[PDB]
């Protein structure tokens, strides 16, 4: 039993060891990126700072975790349930492929991801946080080409204000979970800042959230 | 358009193929063992509970002593518990926390793990000098790991999301072999008790019997209308029991080429995550995503018992090559041993 | 495109011409096999509570 | 008419109104609070598979709010006797403790729990939102010992007091001298009040200043932030204000003449009654007013 | 590897010190086994992973004080009170304590320092003959039986080649610790013990010593040479 009993002790040290790994843990804010591939995910991932890339930042005392699973290309319904917990949902959408093929436009390819991701199982709480990059080439490129080459059914000048709000309002409709999910919507150029300042913003409110179902309040 | 010929001959052989696995079916399996007396209602009581993961468990595998097994979690740590005493032998972090399945080696020196990284990494208990450390990291698939096997110290078989089984050299940290044919993603496998054969079954709703050595496919079994989620081969190695998403289960036979049974029951609508057959081969040990786990009566196809000690869904499943015990991980991040 | 489709054919000859046996005879071993080592399984008939390793 | 307490000159009254009042309002609350309270602690004590920081301090408000109950249908026997206790010397000093403790009890573990909300929506990112069970249980065994190390004394008190043939038991007796437990009645609401008001107005104006009351389950919480800053004034303020108004009296015309206040002893006690309502109207406010 | 140790002097106090090098020496339990010059192997103290469970021999159970410092991976032996029946050799042994560990596996090199109830191990056998190439047999016998309730009993052989530190051959009753050739055999009742070479080698002949770990005022057999 001397040996007995020298083992069990060996577990209480790993014991307290797996407790202050698992509090370091929980002080991380997890989100997850998703995007079509060239929808500027990469420029995104410089704002804030195979297999599935992590990226670390920090921003106001908190620390963040974005895993991109864009290099997967699998069946995303297997694997989607590892991310069920989740702060929010950093999508990114480039509001310059809305006229560019894959066909298909490539616009309507992230409208029929982001109806999957949104409407998901196992994302029915949680926040998400809309990102419309490339707002520069898409002001630019509306000059020369129509919205109704994405949208047939669009009726409205050729104007920026005009066109970038009714892409983003196309993108709100496909949330059916209207009344218990929010959906966060920032225009992002390519070189601009305060694009982490919104993910904080979203994230916080998830937090208030997720501290008034612990205190019962709501 | 020899696209159109070589289509309109795969559907006549694919014809013949039915026509020939048809005229095997002299009678069922459950016209066969309709004689046999049933086993009767089967309790377990959990005998032990392990505690220490804080997040979802994955998978789990037990030792070939019968008394250690190993788990895994997504807060990225790989534990290896003493059944018997519940006592904690080592505690392994994680490169990448996204982890899905886990092995543990017949020899007991060596456990391996992976999942969404698309690697498999290969852990050095032994330790010579010092803690666990890993000793080969087995990179080359294109998807995530779904499942890996130990068919010995130096010889490792994993299935990937890639639609691609592999098999690989822990010495040199190269595949062996690829094993090609599945058009959905691979879920899940189970190696025959001789080593030489193993099934493996995918999304697509089939499941594949393999050669380790010639590395080419034998025979093909369907009959599942959804994703394939486990598998396992009967005591025997004759015969094999399938989980699918459609909350039924299937007993394949090797042999017959065909469908023997299935598991069914109006009201359970949870698909299977993980199966597992008893020592003998008689009970057919089923994790299903309504928290409980099931015993069926293999040869029968009748309900025996409900293991029905955890919160949330029940991930992996395990019996001791001993049979004396059935652990029973879930997503409440607790290990249960029954009976 | 026709690489492959020829490619599945191949394959789907070798799996037709193999060797069946009966559901009868492939039945019967699996309730032989359950049968021949029923008192071996700990789960199916349990054991004296002084040979669980687990009880106590 | 007057009488002398502890070598002090105090005034008693004994009036028949209040025996066709007090008894009918104190049976309905003992009835519905111990259903009330009684449910609560059923359902906290094997209904409930998870314990945080924050409903541990709900457990302690119905604790405080039990014990407070099961104290009153024993007050109900002593106003229809019309002041005439029959139970003892040491019970009598017993509930008086347990009357005047509770109900310090229950306003501490009712701003902690306001102080709690507070921390959770305008500092959401603050190290006392994780605090583990075992800090909060030590933090109610703290909270607990300052409410009987400050209601002690009432034990010490030998209070079966004779007035005339009767038997008098009362904590509250109008008289012309500084005592603690009127110092303490008044520090029950006001202190307290302030910090619910302050926390209840700074959580409002915080998820609003963030746009999240356009939620709908956000909506109702803000409702209930705001119907325990009116419960608990509704609840303490008649008994305060009365008080007030009692040692108004006392500065400008004293004991002499032990007349005039025949009317407020006879307010203060009609609306000390209401004081109980807030252990009755906790259980369907804070607790089975959530979600979970 | 792990060295490091004192002087002598007369009649005073001395600190020993260990040097880990190379084993992840925070999991390790140590031990401060010594050695006399011509006598038998002796355990003296203990102190387990982390600083826990501190253990003293019976006769240094007040005036010596073990200790360790993880960070530079140092082991201490504070010697406040040293008498003359306290110069011996002091080893360092490293020891981890799981299901299926080998406590001590590895033994320091020791060095010198001169001054100027319990389970007793027989091994009656004190002297064989030398010849190579036979199979010969070491006995032992314990005064109460080492088999305890859950079913393996805690004997170790160890043997110290002439010149250096003691090695161990053989964990519990049959476990035969790593490196070691497959000549040596265990075989136990309970309660005596033997150990079996099967072909005798050059680098065979030593001093053969018996361990129990049943209970922690652990104890030697006063070896067996050969
Ligand atoms: C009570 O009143 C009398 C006169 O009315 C006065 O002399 C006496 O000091 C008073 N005692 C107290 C304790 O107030
Ligand atoms: C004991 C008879 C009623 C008079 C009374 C009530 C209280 C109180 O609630 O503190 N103190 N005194």
């Amino acid at each position: 039993s001397a040996e007995d009993k020298a083992a069990v002790e060996r577990s209480k040290m790993i014991d307290r060891n797996l407790r202050e790994d698992g509090e370091k843990a929980a002080r991380e804010v997890k989100l997850l990126l998703l995007g079509a591939g060239e929808s500027g995910k990469s420029t995104i991932v410089k704002q804030m700072k195979t297999g599935i890339v992590e990226t670390h930042f920090t921003f106001k005392d908190l620390h963040f975790k974005m895993f991109d699973v864009g290099a997967q290309r699998s069946e995303r319904k297997k694997w989607i349930h590892c991310f069920e917990g989740v702060a929010a949902i950093i999508f990114c959408v480039a509001l310059s492929d809305y006229d560019l093929v894959l066909e298909m436009n490539r616009m309507h390819e992230s409208m029929k991801l982001f109806d999957s991701i949104c409407n998901n199982k196992w994302f029915t709480d949680t926040s998400i946080i809309l990102f419309l990059n490339k707002k520069d080439l898409f002001e630019e490129k509306i000059k020369k080409s129509p919205l109704t080459i994405c949208y047939q059914e669009y009726a409205g000048s050729n104007t920026y204000e005009e066109a970038a709000a009714y892409i983003q309002c196309q993108f709100e409709d496909l949330n059916k979970r209207k009344d218990t999910k929010e959906i966060y919507t920032h225009f992002t150029c390519s070189t601009d800042t305060k694009n982490v300042q919104f993910v904080f913003d979203a994230v916080t409110d998830v937090i208030i959230k997720n501290n008034l179902k612990d205190c019962g309040l709501f | 358009s020899e696209l159109d010929q070589l289509r309109q001959e795969a559907e006549q052989l694919k014809n013949q193929i039915r026509d020939a696995r048809k005229a095997c079916a002299d009678a069922t399996l459950s016209q066969i063992t309709n004689n046999i007396d049933p086993v009767g209602r089967i309790q377990m009581r959990t005998r032990r509970t392990l505690r220490g993961h804080l997040a979802k468990i994955y998978a789990m595998h037990w030792g070939t002593d019968s008394r250690l097994l190993v788990s895994a979690s997504q807060d990225g740590k790989l534990i290896i518990w003493d059944s018997y005493t519940t006592n904690k032998v080592h505690a392994i972090p994680l490169r990448s926390s996204w982890v899905m399945t886990c092995a543990y080696a017949p020899s007991g020196n060596y456990v391996a793990c992976g999942g969404l990284d698309n690697i498999c990494s290969i852990y050095n208990l032994k330790t010579r000098e010092g803690n666990v450390r890993v000793s080969r990291e087995l990179a080359g698939h294109t998807g995530y790991l779904s499942c890996c096997r130990f068919l010995d110290d130096n010889q490792i078989v994993t299935s990937s999301g890639d639609t691609t089984c592999a098999l690989w050299d822990i010495e040199t940290g190269q595949q062996t072999t690829t094993f090609t044919g599945h058009t959905g993603d691979v879920m899940s496998l189970s190696l025959a008790p001789d080593t030489r054969l193993f099934v493996s079954g995918a999304c697509d709703a089939s499941a594949k019997l393999w050669d380790v050595r010639e590395g080419m496919c034998r025979q093909t079994f369907t009959g599942h209308e959804s994703d394939i989620n486990a598998i396992c081969f009967f005591p025997n190695g004759n015969a094999f029991a399938t989980g699918s998403d459609d909350a039924t289960c299937r007993l394949f036979d090797l042999r017959a080429d065909q469908e023997l049974m299935t598991y069914s029951h109006d009201n359970i609508i949870c698909g299977i995550t993980s199966v597992s057959f008893s020592k003998s081969g008689r009970l057919l040990l089923a994790g299903y995503d309504d928290f409980n786990c099931n015993v069926w009566d293999a040869l029968k196809a009748d309900r025996a018992g409900v293991l029905a000690g955890h919160d949330n869904r029940v991930s992996c499943l395990g019996v001791t090559d001993d049979g004396m015990a059935v652990a029973t991980g879930s997503w409440d991040s607790f290990l249960k041993i029954w009976n | 495109s026709i690489a492959q489709a020829r490619k599945l054919v191949e394959q789907l000859k070798m799996e037709a011409n193999i060797d069946r046996i009966k559901v009868s005879k492939a039945a019967a071993d699996l309730m032989a096999y359950c049968e021949a080592h029923a008192k071996e399984d700990p789960l199916l008939t349990p054991v004296p509570a002084s040979e669980n390793p687990f009880r106590e | 008419h007057f009488l002398e307490i502890d070598k002090k000159n105090c005034c008693v009254f004994r009036d028949d109104f209040i025996v066709k009042v007090l008894p009918p309002v104190l049976g309905l609350e003992f009835i519905f609070g111990l259903l009330g309270n009684g449910l609560a602690l059923w359902i906290f004590c094997f209904h409930l598979k998870s314990w945080k920081s924050s409903r541990i301090f709900l457990f302690n408000l119905a604790v405080a709010d039990f014990l407070l109950i099961i104290c009153l249908p024993f007050l109900m026997d002593n106003y229809v006797r019309r002041w005439d206790w029959k139970f003892g010397d040491i019970p009598c000093r017993l509930m008086l403790f347990m009357l005047a403790m509770n109900r310090q009890g229950s306003i501490i573990f009712l701003t902690v729990v306001a102080v709690d909300r507070y921390f959770r929506v305008v500092h959401p990112h603050h190290a006392l939102n994780k605090i583990s069970n075992r800090t909060a249980a030590i933090i109610s065994c703290l909270l607990w010992g300052i409410t009987i190390g400050l209601t002690v004394h009432l034990l010490k008190k030998k209070m079966p007091i004779q007035n005339g043939g009767a038997n008098l038991c009362s904590s509250f007796s109008i008289c012309h001298t500084f005592q603690w437990h009127e110092a303490m009645f008044l520090l029950e609401f006001f202190l307290p009040l302030g910090i619910i008001l302050f926390c209840s107005a700074r959580i409002i104006w915080s998820l609003r200043q963030r746009q999240m009351d356009r939620h709908a389950k956000i909506k109702r919480a803000i409702t209930f932030i705001m119907v325990v800053a009116i419960v608990f004034v509704i609840c303490f303020l008649p008994s305060v204000v009365v008080r007030i108004r009692i040692f108004w009296l006392l500065h400008t015309s004293g004991t002499q003449n032990c007349e005039v206040y025949r009317s407020v002893d006879l307010a203060f006690f009609i609306t000390l009654s209401f004081t109980y309502m807030n252990s009755m109207l906790d259980p369907v406010v804070y607790y089975f007013s959530s979600p979970s | 590897v792990e060295s490091g140790g004192g002087l002598v002097q007369p009649g005073g106090s001395r600190k020993l010190s260990c040097s880990a090098s190379g084993f992840a020496f925070s999991s390790f339990g140590m031990h401060w086994v010594r050695q006399a010059p011509e006598k038998g192997l002796e355990w003296v103290a203990y102190i387990s992973s982390g600083s826990g469970t501190i253990y003293y021999a019976d006769t240094v159970k007040g005036r010596f004080t073990i200790s360790r410092d993880d960070p530079k991976n140092t082991l201490f032996l504070q010697m406040t009170s040293l008498r003359s029946e306290d110069t011996a050799m002091y080893y360092c042994v490293r020891s981890i304590y799981y299901y299926g560990s080998s406590p001590f596996d590895f033994w320091g090199q020791g060095t010198t320092l001169t001054v100027s109830s319990d389970i007793v191990m027989t091994q009656a056998t004190s002297s064989v003959p030398v010849t190579p190439g036979e199979s010969v047999s070491i006995s032992c016998r314990s005064s109460k039986s080492l088999l305890h309730s859950n079913g393996n009993t805690y004997l170790y052989w160890f043997l110290q080649r002439p010149g250096q530190s003691p090695q161990l051959l053989i964990y519990r009753m049959s476990n035969l610790a790593s490196g070691v050739p497959d000549r040596f055999s265990g075989s136990g009742s309970g309660t005596a013990f033997t150990l079996t070479i099967s072909r005798l080698e050059a680098e065979d002949v030593g001093v053969y010593y018996c361990m129990q770990h049943l209970e922690y005022p652990l104890t030697f057999g006063a070896g067996t040479k050969l």
